[PDB]
This record gives C-alpha cells, structure tokens and sequence, in this order.
RNA sequence: UCGUCGCAAUGGUAAUUCAACUUAGUACGGAACCGUUGAUUCAGAUCAUUGGUAGAGCUAUCAUCUGCCGGAUAACGGCUGAGCCAGAAUCCGUGCCAGAGCGACG
RNA sequence: AUGUGGAACGGGGUAUUGUAGAUUAAGCCUUUGUUCCCAAGAUUU
C-alpha cells in the first residue's frame, strides 16, 4: 500500500515504496521536484 | 464450465475423485489426511531462496489451521479391477472397533443397541480363519487395497462423534506389502502428521464454507502451500524458528467458532474451503511436479496468535 | 574499469567500493574478483537496498553502511565486516550513506544535509573524514563523486586505488 | 527481533496486526491493537490513554 | 429393510498474455533455445493481516492463496520405398465438477 | 433414547467500544460449577 507518501520503492513510473512520495498532479512541484533530482543517485 | 454447475457437496467428506498414482516400487504407504479446517494463522515463512524478489521475506500469510492429527485406521477394503470399472472385491476391517465408527455406521447410536459389527466383530475374532481366508482371497485377486480408516470425531474435541470413515486406498507397495501394512495399522489410529508434514504445497481437497442461500461445494486446491502441522495438543503449534515461545495455533482464547484443535492440525499457509471445524480432505498429488519453487521450502520464521477476535493483535 | 551489469550501469551505487573493502551477481563476482580480492568486496544487500554506494558508503575499517539495513542484514553485514571493514551503521541524515557519503579512506566527504554525526561516524569508525558537502550541487556526495583515497559515484566504484565504472557509464 | 513499538499504546505492536500512521513523512505511530489504531490515526497520547502502558508508567 | 464405504455409464470443463534478468553485447549494429524473477486477464477458494460495513460475521483483481502432462493429429519436414517418424494455443485423454446404473460391508 | 449424557443457564476466559466499567459468544473460547430432563411418546417398515 504507497500510502506512506514522502511505481515501487522509490520507483514512480511516470511512489516512495508502503509509500507514495510525491506527486506532481496538476503541475505541483512535489512530484516534479523529487528534491530538486540531484542528490542520491539523481546526480 | 469446470466447477460449473454449482451444487453443494451433500457429503461432509471431500470425497476426491482421483486418489496418487499408486506404485508396487514405493513402500506402502497412503496418499491422504482427514483434515477439519480449523482456523487460520498468518504464520509468517521466511522465503530464502536466492534470485526470488521476496528473498528472506517473512511471508505473513493465513496458514488455515486444518484439524488432522491421529484418525481411526479400521481395516482394508478389497478393490478388483473388472470390465465393467473398478469393483470392491471385499471389505474387511479388524476385529476391533470403537463407539465413533459405531455411531458412523447407524444414526441412532444411543437409542440403537449398538449391533453395529456385533456378530462381525465375533467372527472376526473367533473365525480368524475366515478373516485371513478372506484376507488372502483379497490379497490374490483385488488389484487395489482400499485401506478403511475412520477418523477421531469422537476422540477428538468436537460435537460429531461420528468417526468419519475413509476408504483410503494403500498408496503405492505390493499386494502382499499393502496387505501386511494394513495388517499393521490394524485398528490403529493413523496421525495425519506421521502420514505427511504439511510442510509445501499439497494437494487439499474438501467442501467449502457454506454461506447460506451457496458454497460448501467440493473442492480441491491444487499446489496448497502448507505451512506446518498445527499440533493443537502441543503447546508449541504456532511456535516457529522466530516466533517459538509454545505459540498456540488457535488464537489467543480460542479461534473463532474453533477453538483449540484437541489434536494436530494441517495449518496451510494459503486458502483452504471449508469452514470452522469443517472436515477437510488433505491428500497427495495425484501427478508429479519438480518446480523448484515447489521443491525450496520456505522457512516459517515466525507466526500469529493474536486473539482476533478481540485485539486482533494482541498475540499473548 | 566499465563493468557490464545488467541495464542500468549504476556499479558504484551498487558497490560502494570503500578503502580496503569494496561493498559489493555477476558484477559484484566481477567486483569480488578485482576489486574484492584486495578490497574486500562484502556484498551489501541492507535488507533488499543492495545498492551500496546508495545506502552503504564508508572506508573499509568503519565503513558507513546504513542503519536502514535490517538486523538480520546489519548483524550479518557486521558480524561478516571485521575490525578493519566493520560495517558502522549510519542512522543520521546519511542513512543513504552511500550515496550521502563520498567513501574514501582519506576524505569520505558526507553530503551536506548530512548531519554530523553521520560526518562524525565516517571520520572516526571509518577512518575517512566525512565533510558534509554537495559534490557538484548534488547533496549526497557519494552518489556525484566518485570518491577515492587517491552521479559518478552512484556510477563508479571507486575504491583506495580503483574507480571501477559501471555497464554504460558516462565516459 | 526487536518489533515497532506502538505510538499510541507504548506496547510493542504485533506484525502486521495492529497499525501504524504512517503520515507522509512516515510517522508510523504504532498501535497495540485496532483500539489503539483508532488512538495511532488520532496520535492519541500513550500517558493519555490508560491502556496505553505509558499511562501506567506515567 | 435401514445404514456405511465405494465403483463410474454419461455430461461439463480452463487457463491466458506480457515484461525483465541470465543466455549475451554472444551467434551473425544486434538475436534465439533453456532457465529464473515478476506482472495482465480469467477461474476457484479463504478472512491470518489491512480496509469497508455497525469485537463477531460478511466482504474487497481495497486483502490472501491456488490454477498440469499424456496420447493422437493438421499444416509442414523426413524414413524406407503404402507402412512408420517428427510435428501446432488444434483434437482426444490425465486432472477438476455433477453422479444414472451398480459393487462390497454391518 | 441414564452419562465427557446433552440442554440450559451461573459463569470464567475473551475481547469491544472505551476511559476502568458493561456486553461479556451470540458464528470468540471455555467450564473439576449448578440444575433440568432422559424412546418420552407418536409414526412407518
């Protein structure tokens, strides 16, 4: 259950487990920024 | 279609339709276990197997709890086979009996006199020549040995005391050695756990859970994981490698519309239909599968006790 | 050296190569071959997050692999790690040490949200001193930079003396 | 072997059984039982909740 | 006559598809056999856990489990020179579901 | 259809809600507890 918030773990698919992370729905930041990528192994 | 039509199984036994490939090679043994769908319980089974997504996964799923344990093994039934099907040559059971299959065999038990084997049970202790008379005649002609084996209603705790009696057929071994371990296991009890761990996937058959204006329809669920023998009796029937602590099956107080099985169980980890204190028909596979996730085991790491009904977590 | 794994290249984020030890199947047997007879390649799987150089950083001798590992994994993981490549469990903001922490045995340089103890932990344990700082903008260093004793972190192992790189990594 | 200890009840919480409120930074309060649950999404106070064991140690 | 345990004439029938990894960056820019891990649809079950319903019960592709191997073949390719072999998600069986005619036993 | 006889309760355990209490198996368990009654008649072979 992605219901932990912030696909699968880490995983979006286009969700942080379970977890959801973020999402950027309309056009928020949230899912989109994924803290900005970079960071662990967005770099 | 397959199970189509619906029709509700009239028997309270999961008669099976086939029974495992019987074979002289193998020793005499039996391909069943009469179990009585207990309960169930999310005993979690580490599934270490390398290259498997769940690797070392706690697998906290229901092992339905499927009461099993010593059933009454009467006799054997004669079973030659003829142009016409398979005939039951003869059927003779040992000189013992007990008050269970008694009750099994009439309706009335109490109100009857108890004539049931009454002069049978004479003849088969003072006409023991009849006996093996008859005995060796099945042994020369029948081409299969229906192993007659009642069960423990009464022994057990349970309101029926109606011993459920099954022809189970001798699995595999010759004439002469199913005769010979029917004359062992005569008027014996045979435990469903001597008989099979319950430790992989099997091949339990049985009615289902009656709801109401459907279900309890035979059934057989192929490939039915199970977990590990429930041992009611035993303090230690949930206890596993990481839960153990004499962990008890039944939930905490008692399962739900059954208890404590008096006796061992066939806990499955998966589904099983049936319902409380419905008697199930856990059996061998009648075919063969070398899958290798059949063959890896996973480890029941560790189990559940909570007293569901209640605080469904509170395991003590 | 341009290890070929599976699709993803991802070979440092898989295999924190750390000092004396490697933290790595066939590129990680690839690791434990070159990289694993010198540095001890202990292959890290943390309870599912077989990535190390994403959870997992630290020089060999405290190697600050995360504390996210379970303790079945933590407890294997230590009880395998000897004195000079026990497996310190990160818990603080580095709990993905390995890409949060650049491991390298002279600065294992962790990422600048990572708190200090989390520094502390690979400067001491580990004997690498853990500078909090974003390599390249990235916060977690190990991830960005490939740290050595002499995402390209999460990209290439790079152990004392290696830089192992991974199946299709950026040249 | 350690288990989640519940948030709402200060009791360890059973596997599985029980909840835990897990928010969006995953809080995962625990809980003792369903009771507790209901205390774990409310993020009742163990102290407060008198079944909760941290009352009786309160 | 009652009751128990069985036989099986016959009727129905069920599984389906995809992805990834290993093969293998190999054979010859780039496969395929096998194996492994999982998902889609469908079917049959169950309520240990979770959600819903006002603890229980019910229930959720909102939860969990389970879902095969033999023969004979088509196209087609071979053997001797018709008679055989190999050969399909096809067909008939194994298995599963129902049990009209019957068996053994008290 | 004269004894684990069952049926009932008295319950205990069990839990719920809930702030410990009551329900307390009802498809939660279970009772060294209690009393009641018992082919008792009727009916068909």
């Amino acid at each position: 259950i992605m219901n932990c918030a912030d696909a699968s773990c880490g995983d979006m698919v286009l969700v942080v487990r379970n977890a959801g992370v973020i999402v950027n729905p309309k056009g928020e930041m949230k899912g989109s920024a994924i803290t900005g990528p970079v960071a662990k192994e967005c770099a | 279609l397959g199970f189509l039509p619906r029709k509700r199984a009239s028997r309270q036994r999961g008669k099976v339709k086939a029974f495992p490939k019987d074979d002289a090679s193998k020793p005499v043994h039996l391909t069943a276990f009469l179990g009585y769908k207990a309960g169930m319980t999310h005993i979690v089974r580490d599934l270490d197997r390398p290259g498997s997504k769940m690797h070392k996964r706690e697998i906290l799923e229901a092992v339905t709890v499927i009461e099993t344990p010593p059933m009454v093994v009467v006799g054997v039934v004669g079973y030659v086979e003829t142009p016409r099907g398979l005939r039951s040559l003869t059927t003779v059971w040992a000189e013992h009996l007990s008050e269970e299959v008694k009750r099994r065999f009439y309706k009335n038990w109490f109100k009857s006199k108890k004539k049931a084997f009454t002069k049978y049970a004479k003849k088969y202790a003072e006409s023991t020549q009849s006996i093996n008379r008859e005995l060796e005649r099945i042994k020369k002609y029948c081409s299969v040995v229906r192993v007659l084996a009642h069960t423990q209603i009464r022994k057990t705790p349970l309101a029926q005391k109606k011993a459920h009696l099954m022809e189970i057929q001798v699995n595999g071994g010759s004439v002469a050695d199913k005769v010979e371990w029917a004359r062992e296991h005569f008027e014996k009890t045979v435990d469903i756990k001597s008989t099979f761990e319950q430790n992989e996937m099997i091949d339990v058959i049985g009615v289902t859970r009656g709801k109401g204006n459907a279900g309890y329809m035979h059934r057989t669920q192929l490939n039915s994981k199970i977990y590990r023998i429930g041992a009611g009796d035993d303090a230690k029937n949930a206890s596993t490698d990481f839960d153990a602590t004499e962990k008890r099956i039944t939930p905490m107080g008692g399962f739900v519309r059954y208890g404590v099985v008096e006796n061992d169980f066939v806990m499955l980890n998966g589904a099983t239909p049936g319902p409380v204190k419905r008697v199930l028909t856990l059996r061998k596979s009648l075919l063969t599968h070398t899958s290798r996730k059949a063959l890896e085991p996973v480890s029941l790491k560790w189990i559940d006790t909570a007293s569901k009904f209640g605080h469904g977590r509170f395991q003590t | 050296l341009r290890a070929q794994f599976e699709n993803s290249n991802e070979i440092g984020v898989f295999s924190n190569l750390t000092n004396s030890y490697a933290l790595v199947e066939n590129f990680y047997s690839v690791f434990e071959a070159e990289l694993g007879d010198v540095v001890p390649v202990v292959h890290t799987t943390i309870g599912g997050t077989r990535i190390i150089g994403r959870l997992t950083c630290g020089n060999r001798k405290g190697l600050l692999v995360p504390s996210s590992t379970t303790d079945n994994e933590l407890q294997h993981l230590r009880n395998s790690l000897p004195d000079p490549v026990k497996i310190q469990r990160v818990d603080e903001r580095l709990s993905a040490l390995g890409n949060i922490v650049a491991c390298n045995d002279y600065v294992a340089l962790v990422h600048p949200d990572i708190e200090r103890e989390t520094e502390e932990i690979i400067a001491d344990v580990l004997d690498v001193e853990v500078f909090r700082q974003t390599v390249a903008g990235n916060v977690l260093t190990g991830s960005y930079c490939a740290l050595s004793n002499q995402v390209i972190g999460a990209g290439l192992v790079v152990n004392d003396w290696c830089a192992f790189a991974g199946l299709d990594t950026t040249a | 072997m350690r288990v989640h200890t519940c948030y709402f009840c200060s009791g360890p919480v059973y596997p599985g059984h029980g909840i835990m409120f897990v928010r969006n930074d995953s809080k995962v309060f625990r809980f003792c039982r369903s009771k507790c649950h209901k205390n774990f999404k409310m993020k009742r106070n163990p102290r407060k909740v008198a079944w909760t064991k941290a009352y009786r140690k309160a």
